[PDB]
RNA sequence: AUCGUGAUUAUUGGGUCUAAAGGGUCCGUAGCCGGUUUGGUCAGUCCUCCGGGAAAUCUGACAGCUCAACUGUUAGGCUUUCGGGGGAUACUGCCAGACUUGGAACCGGGAGAGGUAAGAGGUACUACAGGGGUAGGAGUGAAAUCUUGUAAUCCCUGUGGGACCACCUGUGGCGAAGGCGUCUUACCAGAACGGGUUCGACGGUGAGGGACGAAAGCUGGGGGCACGAACCGGAUUAGAUACCCGGGUAGUCCCAGCCGUAAACGAUGCUCGCUAGGUGUCAGGCAUGGCGCGACCGUGUCUGGUGCCGCAGGGAAGCCGUGAAGCGA
């Protein structure tokens, strides 16, 4: 084609602790720590940043 | 004397004139299409080879 | 395909060469582990059905096939023998096609070149005279002055011999040539 | 910094055309481009040309048909009028009756043929032959 | 293009996909990214971050697609933001640590360069801003009184 | 003489790697060049109108000088590139926003002989002293000066000294260039890479002007192991005010300033779009196979550098060739 995409995805992460269904961005510049209650979703690597908890499902 | 890959005439010499690999059409290719490979489409069977 | 793609993976047909080019990125269709791309099979049996269908608008007397490689050189001769085609395996004098005072000399009307890179001061001399030349490129060739690419492994044994013997059947049978020899005669001596 | 879409685009042409490529891609598309292309195409050098957006200036997928020689811009862009058109002419094209000059025009952006027709000069935009 | 005082170009660009809505598989809502916004700036976090943890820990995809306005068209709806613009306010705090720096090691040119492409920086933006009308017209850029973190 | 020749002044219409010619680099005002986009104006601009732009000379014809030039009529030219009205809104400049790609700002894991400041360290050298030992050591094409019987050379021990950072080291890296190689620490800066992060054209170039600017040199204070212009001595030679060899001052080093030049070179100013490929390696990111299927290393791929090869293209050629000397701005 001739437009360009977002080749970096985000994802559906679910909390390990308190079961929050917040969501993160892959490449990830900052420690996504959970919303609600304790948690760690993620920590901020230089490219993609590595999930702890489950993913439920990629998005766009 | 119009190729298939640029159209330009082929009043110089070295033009090559064949008739198509698979409909036997006439296909002309001029050098620069030839040296550098441009890849040529027969109008009327659309057979387009490099 | 005409013949079934396991033949051509037990032949040899389908290795290559560790490095490719970007202009063979059409004919080939995935990446192997070991580092030899393969090619695309039915472009191959495509490529060489198209050929032989150009080929075929010719007499075997009047192409002109050329081959430099050992391995390609027998398959060559059976080619010249089965065709009736004047074959140039081996060595090559570099004003054939021109130098009319020359010994060797010939004014086709097709060419076939059986490796483009290799067989480069055949493929200047059809340029220079103005000849359409079908071509037998590789995983590492490039198709400059090049009219038809053949994607075939030139570097096989097996390959060469199998297609060889894949044109020639083809020719003869697309114009109706008496064709009495089998793969064994174009196989090269083990 | 990209300082003269119409030029660059015209450039591409031309880079498109010399190396005989059938269609082009064209940085960011502008207005006067598609007015530019519009008239080309009416004059029969240039085949076929869409704006596909791309959440930006916009750009073209143009089909280059293989009828043109040269085209850039002309800069700078001259006030010309209907008693002006014909030195542009002799300096630019190569010949009379071959290849037009893109003008742009209070009544439109056309070749000079049809802004003589029209009676009304302006401002030279380009040459295409 | 090449950077404004070297050369060196480079292409490390946040490829931001053509979106003309807002998320359909998020349930946050304008009001919810505001009163976020609103929060993490009284917390005194800068407008680059801001939308990068609604980004990251929020996982919103953009603040204009949403709501319809981005974090400094908010900052100034609700009197929310500063007098000065954060780039500018940004390069004379690093201009103003680097002439800290500068006044102990007097042999560091290349560094005396370095603030020298910073002071160019500077005036640039109190150019563009001035044109624009951001700042005042006499309020130049002085590099020894008026360059202070709140200027007033 | 002057015009043309001569594109030998080049806006049209030239060159500037090697022929004269890219400024050492860079920051940057006036100038100049500038993104797509909605809205408004119409100043340059545009079509048109009206006041002008003396005749003369210019062009053509008619008329009349016998042809002719020439005089009159007449249709054009010049006079130009003024003042003022109406129409148009593409274009540019003016007005008010917006838009995200251009530049700007921030965050992430990594890279770097990037910079200043401090300290420690490596080995060699050297100074003196001590122990051993006793006829030469040094140097050369060969020699001699020099040095040694006041015990040198060589060896061992010990204590101080100043310069210098090897192999590692790369057709590696960082830096605006100059340039930067021991290690540790503190301070500072840029980059690329990742980024549904902040900003909204904030940008390029840039005569003047400003800072950086190798080495040599200069000024003042230090230091002086080594090296080493000058100087002296020994040879060489026809001569040797030189190459060689023996000494070795200023200097190289540091601290505080000055000068401001290099073959400061890629003999290629900087910015952008555009244009076949094959091919190392480096940073980052990314897939996958192995890896003590972990810290790590391989192949592929996008981006930005760093080299070689080369089609088209261009050049007078050597050549350049997505890192132009290609094609435009
Ligand atoms: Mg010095
Ligand atoms: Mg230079
Ligand atoms: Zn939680």
């Amino acid at each position: 084609d001739y437009t360009q995409r977002p080749k970096s995805r985000f994802l559906r992460v679910k909390c390990n602790d308190c079961e929050n269904e917040q969501i993160i961005f892959g490449s990830a510049s900052r420690k996504i720590t959970c919303v609600v209650c304790g948690r760690t979703l993620a920590e901020p690597t230089g490219g993609k940043s590595t999930i702890t908890t489950h993913i439920l499902e990629v998005l766009e | 004397e119009y190729c298939t890959s640029c159209g330009i005439r082929l009043v110089e010499k070295g033009y090559v004139k064949f008739p198509c690999p698979q409909c036997g059409a006439e296909i002309g290719r001029c050098i620069s299409c030839r040296q550098q490979g441009n890849v040529y489409t027969c109008p009327k069977c659309g057979f387009k080879a490099p | 395909s005409l013949v079934s793609i396991d033949e051509y993976l037990a032949a040899g047909v389908h290795i290559g060469t560790q490095q490719k080019t970007q202009d063979m990125m059409r004919f080939v269709y995935r990446v192997r582990t070991d580092g030899l791309y393969v090619l695309d099979i039915q472009s191959t049996d495509e490529r060489i059905r198209v050929a032989s269908k150009l080929l075929s608008h010719y007499d075997p007397a009047r192409i002109l096939v050329v081959s430099s490689r050992q391995y390609g050189q027998h398959p060559a001769r059976m080619f010249s023998r089965a065709l009736g085609t004047r074959a140039m395996l081996g060595r090559f004098i570099p004003g054939s096609l021109t130098n009319p005072q020359i010994h060797g000399f010939f004014e086709p009307d097709v060419i076939i070149v059986t490796d483009p890179a290799g067989d480069a001061q055949v493929l200047k001399e059809a340029s220079s005279i103005g000849v359409p030349v079908v071509a037998l490129c590789d995983t590492n060739n490039l198709t400059s002055n090049v009219d038809l690419v053949i994607p075939t492994n030139n570097k096989g044994r097996k390959a060469l011999s199998l297609v060889y013997w894949l044109l020639a059947r083809e020719v003869s049978r697309l114009n109706d040539t008496p064709f009495n020899y089998e793969l064994t005669d174009f196989e090269t001596p083990l | 910094v990209l300082l003269d879409p119409l030029a660059n685009a015209l450039s591409t042409i031309k880079n498109a055309e010399a190396i005989g490529k059938s269609s082009c891609v064209v940085r960011p598309a502008s207005k006067n481009i598609g007015n530019v292309l519009k008239v080309m195409q009416d004059l029969g050098y240039i085949g076929d040309f869409e704006f596909i957006d791309d959440g930006k200036a916009g750009i073209y997928s143009v089909t280059l048909v293989g009828r043109i020689n040269k085209c850039g811009a002309i800069k700078p862009r001259y006030s010309v009028g209907t008693a002006s058109f014909e030195r542009w002419e002799k300096q630019f094209l190569p010949a009379k009756n071959f290849g037009a000059l893109i003008v742009t025009t209070s009544s439109g952006v056309m070749s000079q043929y049809e802004a003589r027709d029209k009676k009304i000069g302006g401002q030279l935009l380009a040459y295409v032959y | 293009m090449a950077k404004m005082h070297t050369k060196r170009k480079g292409k490390s660009s946040s490829t931001r996909p053509i979106r003309t809505d807002p998320p359909e598989w998020c349930k946050i809502g304008a009001d919810e990214v505001t009163t976020i916004v609103l929060d993490l700036w009284k917390q005194g976090v800068s407008t680059a971050e801001i939308g990068m943890v609604l980004r990251d820990r929020y996982g919103v995809p953009d603040a204009k697609l949403i709501t319809g306005k981005k974090v400094t068209t908010i900052l100034k709806e609700n009197n929310v933001a500063p007098n000065i613009p954060e780039d500018l306010t940004n390069l004379i705090v690093k201009a103003l640590g680097l002439r800290k720096h500068l006044s102990v090691n007097k042999k560091d040119v290349h560094n005396k360069r370095s603030l020298n492409l910073t002071e160019s920086k500077i005036r640039r933006l109190v150019k563009y801003y001035k044109q624009e009308k951001v700042l005042p017209r006499d309020w130049f850029y002085k590099p020894e009184t008026a360059e202070m973190m709140i200027t007033r």
